[PDB]
């Protein structure tokens, strides 16, 4: 059958006491007037969100739960039982029988792995509340000497437990009544020794909206603004380009020699498919630093301008490649921008690079006469003068040789140690891109509010055929504020115009709380050919 | 340096049966050896370098180890197909030479 | 795949890899001689020291050098010491 | 405005940045952004 | 100096680099399919080498990883299941020859909360008496503050520790002992 | 309200945190506090 | 006044810190300089 | 303690059994140990001498000699310990 | 000393056998003291180079000192050494 | 410390303890490798005190005066921290 929750479920949300207060708190609560399930003295319930579970009887019919995925042996399903003396936990690995239900021994056959066991202490209303959430199991409780009755009652915390399992499922260990716990915000008031004594479901009508905005709990007669109303998106969308090939990125990391950083080495990199999950797996306990981005963020962009630069320097200078640090490798050898965007992935390379007798493969400039530019290179060999003399000529007092080599060996420390460097260069100034992550495109969906994603451009809107006409160079369109309202389409590259989802504002008129809980509506600056009426929760 | 001495000057055994091999060196050459293989007629093959990384698509079980002059040349399985010439490769310096040959036997 | 002919002085030609990669060494196993990617560090034997002289074209990936010779290329890119250093792949003979 | 922000697109640095450092430049943007509209209701009650 | 309620050590052993993975928002085999941090955790994670401890000269085989798993595990959830997917669960086979990245490692995740209510797990800081109606310096296990307490008519419940103003500021507190 | 920081009590940002991150969590309250206090004068003054 | 920054000078912090953390120090400056004025202009609109 | 009476059966004792690898081990007369066999704690690695447990019962049954490590896969903490 | 085959790596170890006395236990692992065992023992072997020092006799130490291999399965022990008085 | 007649002797190695000065480094390559530090910026960093040691060895052991090494000076001579900052001048 069927019956009506009315005002019931409602739990202490934390541990803090509060007394004379009107608080708000965002929780997985039971809906006020919800369609609760009444069985009767049973089935295989789901657990959806959490679970309001109640029991009118006088004869400890009801002794406990079982919840879980399968029920079966194949998983792991968190067992409570209420035995005159105590109360059992236990989450394991239970073949439980068909019909569970005073002869304990009738509810499972076999207990296999058990990773969590613990043990604790007119008809009468039982209320708990079932919650599952980062891996704890939480339970509230209440106990009330009594059709659900009509009267407001609060729960008391009785137990996390660490049980970390998923539980999509469960069913009573034998009137019970189940309703489903859903993300809702309620206003709670707290009476003067403590106790929550009413509740207000923000988001059951809009009356209650008017009480949760004015933090009250009577509303005079007016009329007050009270939300907006936003047609929320129906479906997702993924447009990519069409590239397919993976990126020379082995090429490039697994090179047999380096550049040196003086002569440092540039890779243009392009109309490809960058999966930089290819990475880490060079050498161990890497440096993998980014400007602009994070390396989690990587794989979902799309990038213009994709450069890999290389080189080897020794390790202490691996902090020197970085936007306005100072030194000779940042100041003659290899400059970044101070507005650097993308990422600096060194790596030691002893195993590759240094010689038992040393290595002079690698050079670096150790003198110039001013600064490099970012980006820069140089890779002249003139003499040069520390001193005023003409040194035109040859290398001798105050003219030295500008170039250095590393010479690295296996039985240096660490500090000198070869270090293979490389430096990604992307320009994320949108633009039409040639390299991608690794995503796959949907179709396009026009003339309906959809979540989109143009080559990594996210967003909310609606997509229309647009009359502008974009210059080959230009992949996207801005406006005033400089927010995206148009769009090339990276495949088929027709221009699409973005237009934000409908939206807008509500008013609710009340004659007053005292009078009456009649309201009317009124949607502003809407006509009612166009009133959001979407049945299912998406409006 | 140096001179590389297979010190089994020879060595043979049959189908499963585990061979060790050894040679030795004038100085210190730390883990810059290879050991080859030389089966006859055949030109040269490579098994592992430093005695750890075996070569790729290698069967593992030639293998070995040990630093300085000390290397240990180690099977599991001696087959049809591990039967030939092995030798210890010095790597360390230069000249780089090489060793005479532990011709295995049927 | 790599193909090392002893084409032949001595010619070695090379295939199926990036020549200017790697190091090349002649070996007859009384090893001969060795040079890196650029000719950088040329090292010969005890015996030969004003007899043979090694070297190599880079552009016709070409090893030249003025019991059989063979071929071997060089697992890295320079002379001996290197945690990676070894004659991963061979010719035939001459 | 990115009022010392990377974007003015709060959708762009929630793609681009972990919450720890989106975190910073959030709260920058919402920080300009509110201050911008508390700049125009302190205004429009002076004009009124 | 703090105090601490659901204080939480939970141990396993993995291959080195996976480190990475063990934090917040990390991706991988290891956070997908065994061990996922919450977003917003509150904890410390301690890792160090275990060479001398775990690795084994023949492949180490006591320590497994779930492979392939059809989704990705959630917060603090585990899967212990060992159904064929290919059979999910591999082996380390973790050996002194291997490299450093392809080393073990011993992996402890110490997670806690922070949020009043009644506390447990309280470090070493010792006690003082509880002087009343006058002005001092006060720490009620890790509640620093300055005022004046006195005795009060509070109506707690056993499983409050603190009770809040509406500034969100602790205006009544349970002496801990 | 807490502006962004990890509470909006200031002994615990204290005494859980480090002086480096410490006063970045205290600097959102300041700021958050100080532009409450500011906006209250400014009304103030032109209810005045 | 620095506004809770390392100092007052722009050129101070343009030349002791790092060009990543030295524009954001700056930008706190201009903010605190921009609130300042906003706060004068305002006090100039209501004597006015 | 740990006591191990040998009689085959070791009277487990006075530390977590189910947490070291053992080794049976004969007194030739006037000879060596001659160590018999070696399992592990869950038993997966078993070693058998070429002349030739219930962790609940501590009591290694082979139709003893305690171990430092967990089982062989500590072999760098090799070593017999208590007899 | 103690002598085998091949390199054994660290796995052997120097147990002591003494009057009618079950299997002592110093030095494990070759290469680490025992807990309670003073610093008149020691020893280190790489490869089969095992050699254990000594500083000082007792009424004890008179015994037949062994090596015990634990590098792979069926184990070796090794020789003794009975130190008359 | 560089014009010095007889230097002292690795074993019986020098400390001095320059301070409360101005140190012009670049006073050498006219005569260098620096650990915790790049040779650039010696000159616009500053130090308490530098402690300027001095000996002479033989060229196959001016590897072992520096972080890491092990060898016999590194070891029974002249311990030089695996970690530290400056500048090994050798000539
Ligand atoms: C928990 O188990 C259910 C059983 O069907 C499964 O569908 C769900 O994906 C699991 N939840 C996880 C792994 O977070
Ligand atoms: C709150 O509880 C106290 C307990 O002493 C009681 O005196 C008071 O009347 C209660 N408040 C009510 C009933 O409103
Ligand atoms: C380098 O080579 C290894 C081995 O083939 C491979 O696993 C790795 O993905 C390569 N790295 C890149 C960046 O392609
Ligand atoms: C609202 O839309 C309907 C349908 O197009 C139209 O007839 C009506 O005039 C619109 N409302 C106003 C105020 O124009």
């Amino acid at each position: 059958a069927y019956t009506n929750s009315f005002t019931r479920g409602v739990y202490y949300p934390d541990k803090v006491f509060r007394s004379s207060v009107l608080h708000s708190t965002q929780d997985l609560f039971l809906p006020f007037f919800s369609n609760v399930t009444w069985f009767h003295v049973n089935p295989v319930l789901p657990f959806n969100d959490g679970v309001y579970f109640a029991s009118i009887e006088k004869s400890n019919i009801i002794r406990g739960w079982i919840f879980g995925t399968t029920l079966d042996s194949k998983t792991q399903s968190l067992l409570i039982v209420n035995n005159a003396t105590n109360v059992v936990i236990k989450v394991c690995e239970f073949q439980f029988c068909n019909d569970p239900f005073e002869s304990e021994f009738r509810v499972y056959s076999s207990a296999n792995n058990c990773t969590f066991e613990y043990v604790s202490q007119f008809k009468n209303l039982r209320e708990f509340v079932f919650k599952n959430i980062d891996g704890y199991f939480k339970i509230y409780s209440k106990h009330t000497p009594i059709d659900l009755p009509q009267g407001f009652s609060a729960l008391e915390p009785l137990v996390d437990l660490p049980i970390g399992i998923n539980i999509t499922r469960f069913q009573t260990l034998l009137a019970y009544y189940v309703g489903y716990l859903q993300p809702r915000t309620f206003l709670l008031k707290y009476n003067e020794n403590g106790t929550i004594t009413d509740a207000v479901d923000c988001a059951l009508d809009p009356l209650s909206e008017t009480k949760c905005t004015l933090k009250s709990f009577t509303v005079e007669k007016g009329i007050y603004q009270t939300s907006n109303f936003r047609v929320q998106p129906t479906e997702s969308i993924v447009r990519f380009p069409n590239i397919t090939n993976l990126c020379p990125f082995d090429e490039v990391f697994n090179a047999t020699r380096f550049a040196s950083v003086y002569a440092w080495n540039r890779k243009r990199i392009s109309n490809c498919v960058a999966d930089y999950s290819v990475l880490y797996n060079l050498a161990p306990f890497f440096t993998f630093k980014c400007y602009g981005v994070s390396p989690t963020k990587l794989n979902d962009l799309c990038f213009t301008n994709v450069y890999a630069d290389s080189f080897v320097i020794r390790g202490d200078e691996v902090r020197q490649i970085a936007p306005g640090q100072t030194g000779n490798i940042a100041d003659y050898n290899y400059k970044l921008p101070d507005d650097f965007t993308g990422c600096v992935i060194a790596w030691n390379s002893n195993k590759l690079d240094s010689k038992v007798s040393g290595n002079y493969n690698y050079l670096y400039r150790l003198f110039r006469k001013s600064n490099l530019k970012p980006f820069e290179r140089d890779i002249s060999t003139e003499i040069y003068q520390a001193g005023n003399k003409p040194c035109n000529g040859v290398a001798g007092f105050n003219c030295y040789f500008p170039l250095r080599s590393y010479s690295f060996r296996p039985t240096y420390g660490v500090g000198h140690q070869p270090y293979r460097v490389v430096v990604l260069s992307f320009e994320l100034l949108h633009a039409p891109a040639t390299v991608c992550g690794p995503k796959k495109s949907t179709n396009l969906v026009k003339n309906k509010c959809v979540n989109f994603n143009f080559n990594g451009l996210k967003g909310t809107g609606v997509l229309t055929e647009s009359n502008k006409k974009f210059l080959p160079f230009q992949q996207f369109g801005r406006d005033i504020a400089d927010t995206t309202d148009a769009v090339r389409d990276p495949q088929t590259l027709e221009i699409l115009d973005i237009t934000p989802c409908s939206f807008g504002g509500v008013s609710v008129i009340t004659p007053g709380t005292n009078t009456s809980n009649q309201v009317a509506v009124l949607y502003q600056g809407v006509n009612c050919t166009e009133v959001p009426v979407a049945i299912h929760a998406d409006q | 340096d140096i001179q590389m001495t297979q010190s089994p000057s020879s060595l043979s055994a049959s189908v499963g049966d585990r061979v060790t091999i050894t040679c030795r060196a004038s100085q210190g050459i730390s883990s810059y050896l290879v050991w080859y293989q030389q089966k006859p007629g055949k030109a040269p093959k490579f098994l592992i370098y430093a005695a750890s990384t075996l070569q790729s698509g290698v069967p593992s079980r030639f293998s070995g180890s040990g630093s300085g002059t000390d290397f240990t040349l180690t099977i599991s399985s001696l087959q049809p197909e591990d039967f030939a010439t092995y030798y210890c490769q010095q790597l360390y310096s230069y000249p780089i030479t090489f060793g005479q040959g532990t011709r295995l036997e049927i | 795949e790599v193909q090392l002919v002893e084409s032949g002085r001595l010619s070695c030609a090379a295939s199926g890899f990036t020549f200017d990669d790697y190091a090349m060494h002649w070996v007859r196993l009384e090893w001969v001689s060795g040079i890196s990617w650029n000719s950088g560090d040329i090292g010969y034997a005890d015996s030969v020291k004003g007899r043979f002289t090694i070297s190599r074209d880079n552009a016709k990936n070409s090893l030249h050098l003025q019991a059989l010779y063979y071929c071997a290329k060089d697992k890295t890119y320079d002379s001996p010491g290197y945690f990676l250093n070894s004659f991963d792949y061979w010719g035939q003979g001459t | 405005s990115k009022f010392g922000a990377i974007s003015s697109v709060l959708n762009d640095i929630f793609s681009r940045l972990d919450p720890p450092e989106a975190e910073v430049q959030i709260d920058r943007l919402i920080t300009g952004r509110l201050q911008s509209l508390q700049t125009y209701v302190t205004q429009q009650l002076i004009r009124a």
